């Protein structure tokens, strides 16, 4: 179990880690998250008390380095940061942990929640949606803006994430303009799954991570990305059954967590009743068809 | 974007640009079958491809053979307009081909649009105008060549006629939707006011007949008449 210990907390704050929020007043003796649970992605998050403007948040994996948070009075945010002396950072670890300034992350054991929200979701693939090399995390916030946002503007502060646009030539082939465009098989399977992810474990970590993204920092970028990404593959007439399963259990989670107070934002009306009702999956979505009729109606 | 009353004078500048009305593209006849069901058969079509500033009018005929074996015609034809639409773009010399392509009804802009990624610069655009060019199967020589063609065919016409020698091209196009909008609202009527009176006769190489100037007010007034006494049948005024 991993900590990110804290300098200080200098100014009033809500933080976020992974599914979970609580509150710090200013200057209030708070030293960081331990019993953080090694083997998945984790985003630690923050939305200041005086400007709920900007929340704002990193995107790490704790088996990558040492990282912790510190204020930065010059540009006003809480900064992620590595420690390379593995030794002094054990120390400091250790001194907050024995005078128990550090706040548990609170997994209850029975609680798949996290695993099942970013099961496919790697810090590899992140950094590279997320440029930044010369950091091991990867930083999002709420008003950073996709490539395909862009080209519709400081293109190093973008979210690359794979364009996916239903009327390009990519998605269209010369002969085949009403099948790719009224069945999208070959979009999904020949250009995106073989072409660009290689995979559908890369698609759907993709997907989640966008959907992590709008629903942690209200990135409406990523919202389109992960309503696009469910889009292609439910109006693909061609999808291997394991993804279709598999694509079930990860909406499934993904609407069970969201906010329930949040659903008029984070939900295009559109695309899901689209996706639940007309599109050639509208039966292969069982989970979630179920969780956003009983949870969602209105919506539909 | 969408083209409406507000930017009417657009469609006689000099930028080129073509109307599609897809509307009797997928024609049919329903019928009875001998056991008792409902059948349709198809009869020849046409997409109407209109320049409104030069009356060049590119008649695709869509000849019966072209559904044989397929499915949902119906969404099948705004795809074989899109394509027609599409080919006759690239047969295009690049000086002629239209800078937009402006579709009757909205079912088209995305059909079309696929046909067209090709030409980004050429804008496909919906309009609020309700344009009779439905009713284009009601000039007996348009309805004609459809009607007899035995494979698909290009057919060209000037649906002005020679009117552009005596007026301007915004008055042949207001000239040519009241003569189709009356055939679209009583057709009967309005090919016996066109040709009641045996001395005006349509030339070989002409859609409409010969009036003079005179004669085309006197016409002209006589479809107004028609349209507003069909509406007062209609609506009982
Ligand atoms: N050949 C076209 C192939 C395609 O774009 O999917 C489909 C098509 C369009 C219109 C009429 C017939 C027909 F088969």
């Amino acid at each position: 179990m991993n900590t990110v210990p804290f300098t200080s907390a200098p100014i009033e704050v809500t933080i976020g880690i992974d599914q979970y929020s609580f509150n710090v007043k200013e200057n209030q003796p708070f030293h960081g998250i331990k019993d953080i649970p090694i083997g998945h992605v984790h985003v630690i998050h923050f939305q200041h008390a005086d400007n709920s403007s900007m929340r704002y948040g990193y995107w790490f994996d704790c088996r990558m380095g040492n990282f912790y948070i510190q204020y930065d009075p010059k540009d006003g945010l809480y900064k992620m940061m590595e420690e390379r002396d593995g030794a002094k950072f054990e120390n400091i670890v250790h001194n907050f942990k024995e005078r128990q300034m550090m706040v548990s992350y609170p997994k209850i054991d029975e609680d798949d929640t996290w695993y099942n929200l970013t099961e496919f979701v790697q810090m590899d693939k992140i950094r590279k949606i997320v440029r930044k090399d010369e950091n091991q995390f990867s930083y999002v916030d709420s008003s950073m803006t996709t490539v395909q946002e862009n080209e519709l503007s400081d293109p190093a502060h973008s979210l690359n994430y794979t364009v996916i646009n239903f009327k390009s030539r990519e998605a269209i082939r010369p002969g085949h303009e009403m099948e790719d465009f009224l069945d999208k098989s070959y979009y999904l399977n020949t250009v995106m799954l073989q072409g660009i992810f290689k995979n559908s474990s890369n698609y759907f970590g993709e997907l989640q991570f966008a959907f992590l993204n709008a629903m942690f920092f209200g990135n409406y970028g990523s919202s389109l990305q992960w309503h696009a990404m469910i889009e292609l593959i439910c109006s693909s007439a061609t999808v291997p059954k394991h993804m279709l399963d598999k694509l079930d259990e990860i909406l499934y989670y993904q609407i069970k967590t969201l906010p329930e107070q949040y659903s008029d934002i984070l939900l295009n009306e559109r695309v899901w009743n689209i996706c639940l009702y007309s599109s050639f999956q509208k039966n292969s979505l069982h989970n979630t068809e179920k969780i956003m009729e009983n949870k969602y109606p209105e919506l539909l | 974007g969408a083209m409406n009353s507000s930017n009417y004078a657009e469609l006689f500048n000099n930028d080129i640009k073509l109307f599609v009305d897809d509307t009797n593209v997928y024609r049919v006849t329903v019928h009875k079958t001998f056991e008792g069901n409902v059948a349709t058969k198809a009869i020849n079509g046409c997409i109407f491809t209109l320049n409104p500033k030069t009356g060049h009018l590119f008649l695709k005929i869509i000849h019966t053979s072209v559904w044989a074996g397929q499915k949902r015609l119906s969404q099948l034809a705004k795809w074989k307009t899109a394509e027609e639409v599409s080919a006759l773009v690239r047969s295009l010399p690049k000086e002629e081909q239209p800078k937009q392509i402006i579709v009757t009804r909205k079912a088209m802009l995305d059909p079309l649009e696929v046909h067209m990624l090709d030409f980004p610069n050429i804008a496909i655009r919906p309009t609020e105008l309700r344009l009779p060019f439905s009713a284009a199967m009601s000039i007996d020589k348009l309805s004609d060549v459809v009607m007899k063609a035995t494979e698909p065919q290009m057919v060209l016409f000037n649906i002005y006629d020679d009117w552009l020698d005596r007026i301007s091209s915004y008055t042949a196009f207001s000239r040519l939707t009241l003569l189709l909008r009356a055939l679209k609202t009583n057709e009967e009527s309005a090919k016996m006011i066109l040709l009641s009176d045996p001395t005006i006769t349509i030339k070989s190489y002409h859609l409409w007949p010969s009036f003079t100037d005179e004669q085309w007010i006197t016409i002209e007034s006589q479809m107004r008449d028609l349209i507003l006494t069909e509406y007062g049948r209609k609506y009982n005024v």
